[PDB]
């Protein structure tokens, strides 16, 4: 088949920047190359077809170039609504094939996470379970590390981490980390700590509680 | 005004089959092919196949031969795709999309149909309030949480104060654990706002027809 490659999987830019997304084909596809936009609500729209033609109702800031095996989509002035994932697609030979997508994100100043720790709710404890939750909120850039201490010992089993997509309002990221324990295990230890390591400090941000002080 | 209306979300057991629909409108249905496309977040976008509505001639991506069967009811401008022998690898969003021929673009897409293939049983969530440690906050703002544990399938909807509290909210993508889903959300307000004002986490789980409205109360 023809393999479409989008070597950059996520590209950061500032609003107003000229943004170009690369697409390469494993063999010559002439100009049978189309570009689609995908958004979180699941909506998929055609933007550019036949390498450079603008689909009806698509803003003129979108343009397309290329031939043979090397193609690009350019946004001449990035707007907030352009924050999305872009897919190229060849139509030269069956089976039709797509690139793996390029997600756009916004640049902003670095920000330390705001960290908050939450013991199991009394309701969860009555039910027989115990989850300890740590929010690492509104930080930038997106990479971050969380470490759980239980009475000093690092716990990675039972830990599940989830990241938000980039905040549409302040361009930050957030992450939730949940330590799940049986209630019996939770009541057999005393000190619960979650540590946030982020480029904004050489020191971890540490939040802690003692099960029931 | 071309519109492609797809059927709703499906949860099926491994080994079963599912048939999904796409009803076209706003154009002469038999002048265009109908296509189906799979979106998974392990294999991105894949073309499954196409179908000629006048005679029902089909062309498949060989990767989907056996997996997918395309049919049409041209009288109702409806295209069907049956997916068989289902596995977790088939869990994905499936799109219908038209083109006039395969050298031309998918110029209109349906809204997508989400398929979940799993042995897990439909289960309503437990919703636990996350109040600050009884010794918080120590500053100008305070952060509250909501922990939505043990539900199936996706999705849930979560709002704060029925959506009136929308600033300062982070709702995290659900993750599988004990293969049930768990999701959390946080909200941050000024310390002068809580606990003096009521803050409620509102969770709805359509699949189990359940709604929970959990007030966040100070810890005892």
């Amino acid at each position: 088949d023809i393999q479409m490659t989008q070597t950059t999987s996520s590209l950061s830019a500032s609003l107003g920047d000229r943004v170009t997304i690369s697409c390469r084909a494993s063999q010559d596809i002439s100009n049978f190359l189309n570009w689609y936009q995908q958004k979180p609500d699941g909506t998929v729209k055609l933007l550019i077809y036949y390498t450079s033609r603008l689909h009806s109702g698509v803003p003129s800031r979108f343009s397309g170039s290329g031939s043979g095996t090397d193609f690009s989509l350019t946004i001449s002035k990035l707007e907030q609504e352009d924050i999305a994932t872009y897919f190229c697609q060849q139509g030269n030979t069956l089976p039709l094939t797509f690139g793996a997508g390029t997600k756009l994100e916004l640049k902003r100043a670095e920000a330390a996470p705001t960290v908050s720790i939450f013991p199991p709710s009394s309701e969860q404890l009555t039910s027989g379970g115990a989850s300890v939750v740590c929010f690492l909120n509104n930080f930038y850039p997106k990479d971050i590390n969380v470490k759980w201490k239980i009475d000093g010992s690092e716990r990675q089993n039972g830990v599940l981490n989830s990241w938000t997509d980039q905040d549409s309002k302040d361009s930050t990221y957030s992450m939730s980390s949940t330590l799940t324990l049986t209630k019996d295990e939770y009541e057999r230890h005393n000190s619960y700590t979650c540590e946030a390591t982020h480029k904004t400090s050489t020191s971890p941000i540490v939040k802690s509680f003692n099960r029931n002080e | 005004e071309v519109q492609l209306q797809q059927s709703g979300p499906e949860l099926v057991k491994p080994g079963a089959s599912v048939k999904i629909s796409c009803k076209a409108s706003g154009y002469t249905f038999t002048d265009y092919y109908m296509n189906w496309v799979k979106l998974s977040h392990g294999k991105s976008l894949e073309w499954i196949g196409d179908i000629v509505p006048n005679n029902g001639d089909t062309t498949y991506n060989q990767n989907f031969r056996g997996k997918a069967t395309l049919t049409v009811d041209k009288s109702s401008s409806t295209a069907y795709m049956e997916l068989r022998s289902l596995t977790s690898e088939d869990s994905a969003v499936y799109y219908c999309a038209r083109f006039s021929n395969y050298v031309y673009p998918f110029d209109y897409w349906g809204q997508g149909t989400t398929l979940t293939v799993s042995s897990a049983k439909t289960t309503a969530p437990s919703v636990y309030p996350l109040a600050p440690v009884c010794g918080d906050t120590t500053g100008s703002s305070v952060t509250l949480g909501c922990l939505v544990k043990g539900y199936f399938p996706e999705p849930v909807t979560l709002t704060w104060n029925s959506g009136s509290l929308s600033s300062g909210v982070h709702t995290f993508p659900a993750i599988l654990q004990s293969d049930l889903y768990t999701l959390s959300s946080s909200v941050t307000v000024t310390s002068s706002t809580w606990p003096s004002q009521s803050i409620t986490c509102n969770v709805a789980h359509p699949a189990s027809s359940t709604k929970v409205d959990k007030k966040i109360e100070p810890r005892a």
